[PDB]
């Protein structure tokens, strides 16, 4: 929530919710806006800044708890990322090193996920060069997140003190926590 | 316009459009539980069923 | 278009004479090998390989090699689906037909009755789902 | 809909008149609601009935709650069914069933243990180990995903097992479940050798190596896996119209080259011998389960009985050559599962370490400093041949690195604090790395505008020579070093750096 | 008649949907109406090349008519007439399989020849496939190999993604030594193939040319063009 | 529910539910058979008028239903095209990818810089 | 008789006639019986009989006399039917063959519609607006326990479920003899009862071959015979025979089955061994006999099941590869249900996750050296019993039905007597 | 129940009750070579024979008129006859009859399980345009098939396209049908039936089991003749039951590699064993062909004086010899010899797979260790 709050141009957060009738989930909502994107156009540093708000939670498990407190529960966002760093590279030809080569599409299912990829079979060398770049891509939004959590260190404390007492939270509320203990936008 | 028989079953009789064997799809059906319940998943993000 | 070689090689079947086999053998191969871009004799068959692979070049999108991932088929896929093909919108939707999906498993202590009863065998049984799918293919063949 | 809980009182309340019930009728009403969950208010109705037309041949004056799940199990599993006959196999089948209701007792963060029986109903059952169900959570009140909640938890007892402050993460919690399934194949091997093997305890076997799959390549809680960069290498992008799956197109060789396949099969064999020392350790534990499940009324025993039996029989000598059997005497092969001295052997390297315990500067560095670095890194401390020699090397070698720096040793000490709690717990861990002359370096005051760089301008790895295995480009140099043993390859594992 | 009903029956194989190229002359997209001079001078080389090393080839079928761009189609076209009492409709013999191989192979040899290893159009790409799958029948199905010998290695799984027709399903060793057989085969080929072009260059010139004038040529004005410019026989 | 972003930190409950409460926790008596039944083989004593299954054996009495399971299906559908695993990953037939991967960027690559090319001599058009 | 049914009866003919103690203590009734069990067993007779104690009429009706091609007419039977009984007030309602019509109403093709129609008008006679109620029973018969209607076998309509079977001993007492023809219906009892009278070899009947034939019969039976017998975890032949019957065109030996084993599952490692060499037996004693060059397709299936036995050896963590000798199967291990209730059947998905490139190659050479060294361990040990071999070999042609009496004397006095020490040595011990 | 040998007997006994019969004529010969025939095609059978005698003029002699009468309904139609232009259509459709014939009488001495050759006709009647008959043997010789039975039966698939061979001087598409047919004998031979020495004892690990014929649905009526069929579906025992039916994992490619080469070598074995007769009785093929191509059908009788007549040339010593020299085949067989251990002559396996376990338990226990 911190991170997608102080990204810009990212979705306002709807509400923020941990276990919230003794249930064993936890949530982070953003509003569904029909202006704005929709779908126009996608700049690298909207992708970078989702990629990173989706490592975010990993980020902030890892730099609180520890290396080896850390659970699964990231896999999902883990996954939103890593498919944003391969869209870059293989379909939108943002790598310097694979260069402008359309090697991924996306497309949308006529139940589970509403979409699948179309895939170009690559050789071992093509495949290689990617990996490196969606790699790099990957470390660089690891710690453009650790760095984002390392700034709002009072702002986090804050945010995770009144997640533990209040349990569900709303994005109002949550805005108004980071702003009262003090955050530094991106 | 040659295939060579990588990733299947060497000898696969066919199936109910052709044949009335129902072997071959039982054995797949079995084949798509594996496919769900150890990797994939439900949804794209899910870690296993 | 109005619709032998699996029928010999895997259910036995056989009913054709060693000499007749022998001259469809040969005049397939002949047809197969020679009759390409001939007036009438190669017109539009599909037994000639050269003419499908014209119809390939000429109206597909290249061809896709090999790829060198695990647990797929050949090329970046799976294997192929063996048999091909308010409350009341709500169940009809919820239990239609569900021809791709994943059967789910019962327990080994079974259903008690009544929920065995509910829950449509097409969902957990597997050989009735196949049944299914067989009954709608050759509904569809004949 | 069918009826629920409360329409099943109401249904079964109705349709009780008329009919003598024994004792207290409200307590017999609530036992047969909560035991015919699914059940029409037909066949609610045909159940009182079916009762009132029995208590004729039997000549009972009352309905009463036995003869209720008499025809409860009657009406929806058929026949009684006969117990099996005794036999030699018998015996043997409940010494099978015996070891795995005890490792599962044994197994900490499990449900509670309903029932062990060697009699059931049906055609195709045989023997089973019943957990409590919902009209068992219910009364005793309980979380329903429970379960869930057994691995953070901390400082209970279930069953026979028993967990301290230290919590058991996913990876231990998940990887706990393969000595159960383990246990009826090591008795058997134990006990009566290679050749007394059965098919009985071949099922479980078969459903060890998904769930260690799970644990070691899936959950990505291995603590191998943990230091990568965060990239995703089990993928599969969709499923598509007629449902086929498209792995993701850079894993080529992921699996392989990651020693997926072989931290599988170090985990299982890992597990195998912890079950072979549990037979061995519980060995008149469970000789006297099976003999208390073969002599009993309903050949039956109850969860309180078998925890009374593991907890009494004391624990038997895992030496003294064969367990009953012979060849399985390799149980005494030491252990080889705790951190802390591998850990402690690998300080000993270090010049002027100066290690106490439990009391080039001297660092005079406590068990408990050491095991809280450990537990804030590495994760936990006694799943060590779980996760492999290598990957508890190269964790010790973090925890060393860490421990050097006074700074990062002093973080990680205070954030172990506050995960564990208590009254001692420092409220919020430090600042991560970022003192407040680093955090006032840049706020939207002085210097700023690095952050506004794009994600290219954070790449801190670049390599122009781009390997050919995807381990080079993922791992380290050194994380390479000590892994590719695991590696499912031929002869590149010396084709790939740190050329000898 | 006869070209014309053979091209049409392509023509309603090739434009079924999207098409391209191979129908020329229509006035829309993937078809230019002038067909440039150097297309029709490839197709020329091509048809000539064929009609060439179907001429100097022993025991073929002969040449009725030789045509540049039939129905405005980027190819050429030789009517071959068969002798059906010769081998009836059954009998295929190795000479007739490997003089076929070298005839396919002719016109995108020739093409190369001429207008250079850069320039060949891709109108050689069915012929390719045709003494292509010609060795693949000899070694893999005929059992014509001399280390793949008398064995039946494909079984025709069309059964109507990437189109297979043929289907294998024997090892890696098998596949590469029956595949190294196929390749030597239509190396054979292609050799012979330039060899013959290479040593009939001034009547393949000839033939080109006349083709070029002309448009359509008979099989009677092919042997007059060959043997007035001095042409070697197979 | 169709949030596709919902944290699970554990997967615990998913194996206690289908691995041991549906699965392990009971055991199936019905595994394998003599081999050398009164009707040939299993599938014939199966597809038989005769009880055969249900046996009287008195070697007291009864009549204990000594059954046989069904014959276990092996789907085994593996990679079977290995060619190359050191110095790169190759499988059978990908001879065809080098060629055309380092055509298809060679030619891209020389497209665009002809039109960079053209277009850096144009800027104040 | 009639398996335990009979106490249903009585207790429908009780309360149809004199309730009593039923209204006494509160039932009212039954008002549904459903015979499930297959044909043969005097399904209706058990009707006929409980009609005849309660002092009822019957009507012999099936379900598919209702099958009519006049759209309506079964319906209107239906209808009619009960309206006669409801005239009468009371008798017994027997529907017969309700699996031809009262199943799965789903929909599809043109001859169902009649046919729910029908089941409708079933659901509404046997339930609906109280329109008969009183002392009027309705029985139907079928061989399948849950294939009809949810509503059909809901418990409300047929709210009980009385399942006869094949006779047991005391019922085919009823209806030593025992012994000879245990297994069968009562209708297959009273032709064996009518083919005896015709004529204990209706039994056998119940229950052509040249000079060659005969010999490889002989020889590939006493083969197995002799491995059977010799080996120790393998139980004692009951008996063998070259005799084909009318599915089994190759003569069977039968072994004593092990009622421990076949009740508990317990098949050890050793057990499997043997029984891998019991099925290579048959080729490999026709292999010695005959020669190499007489090896026949008579074998096809005892390849089939030592392939059977060494890849479950494989599939059930018993082999001797490091990475496969107690930890795991071949994978996956999903379960699918059979036919009938308590029967499972096991599908093992092998894909590259569960399995290496060279485990493939190693389980594929480790099940080739299982086959392999069980046909060489045989055929040393039926050379080395070669006299033995060939006495039961000459005692089955002359016979052509042994007893394993017979079997164990042929072979105690013309065994190898490293053999016969093995077999006295682990005799005794009911193995596992 | 249609009828059969004793029935087919009474059958024709009384459809000729009233019409005169040659004594060459053997009726039981032609009752057991027509099977699954019923009444109502062997009247039609001896109608079209009694005109046949009728429309040449003579009496119902010879057999000729018998076995035409049978050709009309077995093989439906006569096609115009192979053209007199061009030597090769008449020279391919008697050699490969020839040398079957040849190859079936060469099995017959020696061994003695291939049955004898009715006749051959070289006239196309119908779907073909030459034919061998067999005259079928006795039944309970086709309820089992044998090891030497199968072996004859490859080497007789195999014998057709290679006696075209020998008399071309040249391959051809002959060999297509009878590779075709021959490798799945041999499929047959090496896997199900285990005849092969395959891991040392002929058991392989896979092994394809026919199914049922129930699952055809199709069910194209072609009726009675009744071909290879009673040998093929005779002896094996198909799966009816899906229940119960076992497939086995699919091998390896490593073990598919070895099994397929061991089909290799049976194939190999079969075909130099033919090549062989064919080399050694080419003045008997020569003569038979020049008889075949005179007088268009033959009969197995004649056949067999003509090859009588024209035997071996005894030792061929040399020139003659050098036809026996270099008829043996050039194929590979991979695992030979030294190559039967682990890479099986390939170069590239240990580029591939990382070496089992039991491969470094047999070069470890048995090797380096000896």
């Amino acid at each position: 929530a911190l991170l997608a709050y102080i990204t810009p141009d990212y979705e306002e957060i709807a509400r923020v919710s941990v276990c919230p009738l003794n249930v064993l989930t936890g949530f982070t909502l953003f509003v569904e806006d029909e202006d704005k994107n929709v779908n126009a156009i996608l700049t690298r540093s909207e992708l970078e800044g989702r990629m990173v708000v989706h490592l975010a939670g990993r980020c902030a498990e890892k730099l609180v708890m520890g290396e080896g407190q850390m659970t699964g529960m990231g896999s999902p966002d883990l996954f939103h990322a890593n498919l944003i760093a391969r869209e870059m590279i293989m379909s939108m030809g943002m790598g310097r090193r694979t260069g402008p080569i359309d090697l991924l599409r996306v497309a949308a299912t006529s139940d589970g996920d509403p979409f699948y990829y179309h895939t170009t079979d690559m050789s071992t060398e093509q495949a290689r060069v990617a990996l490196a770049e969606v790699v790099e891509l990957l470390d660089a939004a690891e710690a453009k997140a650790m760095y984002g959590l390392a700034i709002n260190w009072r702002a986090l404390q804050a945010l995770t003190q009144a997640l533990l007492d209040r349990g569900t939270i709303t994005g109002k509320e949550v805005a108004h926590i980071l702003e009262s203990n003090g955050v530094i936008h991106f | 316009l040659l295939s060579f028989a990588d990733g299947n079953i060497l000898d696969e009789p066919p199936s109910p459009p052709f044949s009335s064997l129902l072997i071959p799809a039982k054995r797949f059906e079995n084949y798509k539980r594996f496919f769900r319940d150890t990797l994939t998943g439900d949804k794209m993000g899910q870690r296993k069923s | 278009r109005r619709p032998g070689s699996f029928k010999e090689d895997f259910f036995g079947s056989q009913r054709d004479e060693v000499h007749e086999k022998n001259q469809v053998v040969y005049q397939l191969t002949r047809h197969a090998i020679t009759h390409y871009k001939k007036p009438f004799k190669g017109d539009y068959s599909l037994a000639i390989p050269t003419n499908l692979y014209v119809t390939d070049l000429f109206l597909k999108l290249p061809t896709q090699s090999i790829s060198n991932l695990t647990n797929v088929e050949n090329h970046n896929l799976s294997i192929k689906n063996k048999i091909q093909h308010f409350s009341v919108l709500l169940l009809k939707e919820e239990k239609r037909l569900k021809p791709n999906k994943i059967v789910e498993e019962l327990p080994w202590t079974s259903l008690p009755g009544e929920q065995l009863a509910t829950k449509p065998r097409t969902s957990y049984s597997v050989r009735a789902k196949v049944a299914m799918l067989a009954e709608l293919s050759l509904s569809n063949l004949s | 809909p069918q009826p629920g809980p409360s329409a099943r009182m109401a249904i079964l309340r109705y349709h009780a008149k008329g009919k003598p019930l024994e004792g207290d009728g409200q307590r017999l009403l609530l036992k047969t609601a909560e035991a015919t969950q699914g059940w029409s208010a037909a066949a609610l109705a045909n159940l009182m009935n079916e009762a009132a037309i029995l208590t004729v041949r039997r000549n009972v004056p009352a309905i009463s709650l036995p003869m209720v799940l008499e025809l409860v199990e009657g009406l929806n599993w058929g026949e009684q069914a006969p117990r099996i006959p005794d036999s030699e196999a018998k015996d043997r089948l409940a010494l099978i069933t015996a070891a795995k209701a005890v490792a599962f007792a044994l197994t900490p963060g499990l449900e509670p243990i309903k029932s062990v029986t060697m009699w059931s109903g049906r055609r195709g059952l045989g023997p089973s180990v019943d957990f409590i169900a919902m009209e068992d959570k219910a009364a005793m009140d309980m979380h329903p995903e429970e379960t869930e909640l057994m691995g953070w938890r901390t400082n209970f007892k279930t069953n026979a097992a028993v967990v301290g402050d230290e919590p058991l993460g996913e990876f231990a919690h998940v990887a706990g479940l393969l000595v159960p399934l383990y246990a009826g194949r090591a008795a058997e091997v134990a006990l009566f050798g290679k050749d007394g093997a059965s098919l009985a305890t071949a099922q479980p076997l078969a459903d060890c190596f998904e769930i260690a799959y799970y644990c070691v390549r899936n959950s990505q809680v291995h603590p191998r896996f943990k230091s990568l960069p965060p990239l995703h290498t089990t993928m599969w992008l969709g499923r598509d119209d007629a449902g086929r799956w498209r792995r993701d197109p850079l894993a080529i060789g992921f699996d392989e080259e990651l020693g997926y396949h072989k931290l599988t099969l170090t985990l299982l064999k890992a597990s195998w011998r912890r079950a072979l020392r549990l037979v061995a350790q519980r060995r008149s534990a469970i000789t006297k389960v099976a003999a208390e499940m073969l002599a009993a009324p309903e050949e039956k025993i109850t969860g309180a009985r078998l925890v009374e039996i593991i907890e009494s029989t004391p624990l038997d000598d895992l030496g003294g050559e064969g367990l009953d059997g012979a060849a399985a005497a390799a149980v005494v092969e030491e252990a080889g599962n705790e951190f802390l001295p591998l850990l402690k052997e690998v300080l000993g390297q270090v010049p002027g370490i100066i290690l106490t315990g439990e009391s080039a500067t001297e660092l005079r560095l406590d068990d408990a400093t050491l095991a809280a670095v450990s537990r804030t890194l590495m994760g936990r401390l006694d799943v060590v041949d779980l996760i492999g020699r290598n990957t508890a090397v190269e964790a010790a070698e973090r925890v060393r690195d860490a421990l050097l720096h006074p700074e990062t040793r002093e973080r990680l000490l205070a954030m172990r604090r506050w995960v564990e709690g208590g009254p001692g717990a420092p409220e919020f861990p430090p600042s991560p790395l970022s003192p407040e002359q680093t955090a006032a370096m840049s706020p939207s005051g002085p210097l700023y505008g690095n952050l506004a760089l794009n994600l290219d301008w954070w790449r801190r790895r670049q390599d122009n020579v781009i390997s050919w295995s995807a381990m080079e480009i993922l791992m380290s140099r050194r994380q390479v070093d000590l892994y590719k043993q695991d590696a499912d390859m031929t002869e590149g594992a010396i084709a790939k750096l740190g050329t000898p | 008649a006869m070209e014309n009903k053979t091209m049409e029956a392509t023509l309603e194989a090739s434009t079924a949907g999207d098409g391209g190229g191979l129908v020329g002359g229509e006035g829309v997209e993937g078809s230019p109406d002038p067909i440039p001079p150097q297309l029709r001078r490839a197709v020329s080389v091509y048809e000539a090349g064929k009609a060439l090393l179907a001429y100097i080839t022993p025991d073929y079928e002969e040449i009725a008519r030789v045509s540049v761009c039939p129905l405005n189609v980027l190819t050429g076209f030789t009517l071959f007439v068969e002798d059906e009492d010769k081998n009836v409709n059954a009998i295929l013999t190795r000479s007739e399989l490997e003089g076929r191989m070298v005839v396919h192979l002719a016109g995108r040899c020739a093409e190369k020849l001429v207008m250079g290893e850069g320039q060949m159009t891709g109108m050689g790409s069915p012929d390719l496939f045709h003494a292509n799958l010609i060795a693949r029948e000899m070694i893999m199905s005929m059992g014509m190999g001399r280390r793949t010998g008398p064995i039946d290695l494909l079984r025709v799984a069309a059964t109507s993604d990437p189109f297979y027709y043929h289907t294998t399903d024997m090892s890696t060793e098998q596949a590469r030594v029956a595949l190294a057989e196929v390749v030597e085969l239509l190396d054979a080929a292609e050799a012979k193939a330039m060899y013959g072009l290479a040593i009939n260059w001034r009547a393949l010139q000839a033939l080109t040319q006349a083709l070029l004038d002309r448009g359509t040529i008979t099989g009677k004005e092919v042997a007059h063009i060959l043997e007035s410019n001095g042409v070697i026989h197979f | 529910s169709t949030n596709n972003l919902l944290q699970n930190p554990t997967n615990i409950n998913w194996y206690y539910q289908n691995r041991i409460l549906k699965r392990h926790g009971q055991y199936l008596t019905n595994q394998w058979w003599n081999g050398q039944l009164s009707e040939h083989n299993a599938e014939t004593v199966f597809l038989s008028d005769i009880d055969w299954r249900s046996s009287f054996i008195k070697n007291d009495g009864l009549d204990v239903l000594l059954d046989f399971p069904d014959t276990d299906q092996y789907y085994n559908p593996k990679r079977r095209r290995w060619l190359l695993n050191n110095g790169s990953w190759n499988f059978w037939f990908n001879f065809d990818k080098l060629y055309s991967e380092e055509i298809v960027t060679t030619w891209i690559l020389e497209s665009l810089i002809q039109t960079y090319k053209y277009l850096h001599k144009n800027t104040e058009l | 008789g009639n398996k335990q049914a009979k106490v249903e009866l009585m207790e429908v003919v009780d309360f149809f006639r004199t309730p009593e103690k039923f209204k006494a203590s509160g039932a009212r009734a039954p008002k549904g019986v459903l015979l499930v069990g297959p044909p043969g067993n005097g399904k209706t007779l058990m009707a006929r009989a409980v009609a005849g104690e309660s002092g009822v009429a019957f009507i012999s009706s099936s379900a598919a006399e209702f099958i009519e091609m006049y759209m309506g007419l079964g319906a209107a039977r239906v209808r009619d039917l009960f309206n006669t009984a409801r005239s009468v007030a009371p008798c017994i309602i027997f529907i017969d063959e309700l699996d031809a019509v009262g199943r799965q109403r789903q929909g599809g093709g043109r001859s169902n519609d009649e046919r729910d129609n029908t089941v409708n008008q079933l659901l509404t006679e046997m339930d609906g607006f109280e329109a008969e109620q009183q002392g009027i029973v309705v029985m139907g018969a079928t061989n399948r326990k849950d294939v009809l209607d949810a509503a059909l076998t809901r418990p409300g309509r047929f709210d009980r479920s009385i399942e006869v079977r094949r006779p047991d001993f005391q019922g085919r007492l009823e209806a030593s003899l025992a012994s000879l023809m245990g297994g069968m219906s009562g209708a297959q009892i009273a032709g064996v009862a009518n083919t005896a009278c015709f004529l204990t070899l209706a039994v056998e009947q119940a229950k052509f071959v040249g000079a060659g034939r005969k010999k490889r019969f002989a020889v590939m039976e006493a083969s197995i015979a002799l491995a059977a017998t010799l080996l120790p975890a393998i139980e004692p032949v009951e008996y063998a025979t070259i005799i084909p019957s009318t599915r089994s065109p190759l003569g069977r030996t039968v072994l004593k089955p092990h009622v421990g084993r076949y009740t508990t599952g317990v098949w050890t490692y050793r057990y499997l061994r043997e029984q891998l060499l019991v099925a290579l037996a048959g080729r490999a004693g026709e292999e010695l006999v005959l020669g190499r060059d007489e090896l026949s397709s008579l074998n096809q299936h005892r390849l089939q099941m030592a392939r059977q036995v060494a890849w479950k050896i494989m599939n059930s963590g018993m082999s001797s590869h490091p990475d496969y000798q107690h930890l795991r199967g071949l994978g996956s291990n999903y379960f699918d249900g059979s036919s009938e209730p308590g029967r499972f059947q096991q599908t093992t998905v092998v894909m590259d996750a569960n399995q290496t490139r060279s485990e493939a190659v190693d389980a594929d050479m480790e099940v080739e050296g299982l086959l392999n060294g069980g046909y060489k361990q045989v055929f040393e040990l039926l050379v080395r019993n070669r006299a033995a071999l060939d006495a039961l070999t000459e005692l089955l042609l002359e016979r052509e039905k042994i007893s394993g009496e017979e079997v164990v004397q042929v072979v105690e006095e013309l065994g190898h007597p490293e053999d016969l020490a093995r077999r006295a040595q682990w005799a005794g011990y009911e193995l596992l | 129940p249609k009828p059969d040998t004793e029935g087919r007997l009474e059958i024709l006994k009384l459809h000729l009750r009233n019409k005169q019969v040659a004594p060459d004529v053997d009726l039981l010969q032609l009752a057991r070579d027509l099977p699954g025939l019923v009444g109502a095609d062997l009247a039609n059978i001896v109608n079209e024979a009694a005109m046949t005698a009728v429309r040449s003029g003579r009496q119902q002699l010879t057999a000729r008129d018998i076995y035409a009468g049978v050709d009309r309904f077995t093989q439906g139609e006569v096609r115009p006859s192979l053209p007199t232009a061009h030597k090769l259509p008449v020279l391919c459709f008697a050699a490969k009859e020839i040398g079957i014939a040849l190859v079936a009488g060469e099995l017959r001495d020696r061994y003695g399980r291939v049955e004898l050759v009715e006749r051959v006709s070289i006239q196309p009647k119908g779907r073909a345009y030459s034919r061998t008959m067999f005259q079928r043997g006795t039944d309970e010789e086709y309820q089992l098939m044998t090891r030497g039975r199968l072996l004859d039966r490859i080497r007789l698939a195999l014998a057709g396209g290679f006696a075209v061979r020998t008399a071309l001087g040249e391959e051809t598409n002959f060999t297509a049908a009878d590779i075709k047919r021959a490798t799945r004998m041999a499929k047959k031979y090496v896997f199900y039936y285990g005849f092969s020495e395959a891991g040392g004892a002929g058991i392989t690990t896979w092994a394809n089991q026919p199914y049922s014929g129930d699952f055809v649905i199709g069910q194209q009526r072609a009726r009675k003749v009744v071909s290879t069929d009673a040998m093929d579906a005779f002896a094996d025992w198909p799966t009816v039951s899906e229940d119960f039916r076992f497939d086995a994992p699919s091998p390896s490619d490593v073990t598919w590699h070895r099994y397929t080469d061991e089909v290799r070598r049976v194939l190999k074995g079969c075909s130099e064993d033919v090549l062989g007769i064919l080399a050694e009785r080419q003045e008997a093929m020569w003569a038979g062909i020049k008889a075949l191509s005179d007088r268009k059908e033959l009969l197995g009788s004649e056949l067999r004086d003509i090859f009588d007549a024209h035997p071996a040339a005894t030792s061929r010593d040399r020139d003659a010899r050098a036809e026996l020299a270099a008829a043996k085949l050039d194929m590979t067989i991979f695992t030979e010899g030294a190559n039967s251990r682990w890479p099986y002559g390939i170069e590239w396996l240990d580029d591939a797979y990382p070496k089992p376990y039991w491969v470094q338990q047999q070069e470890a226990e048995a090797a380096e260790a000896q």
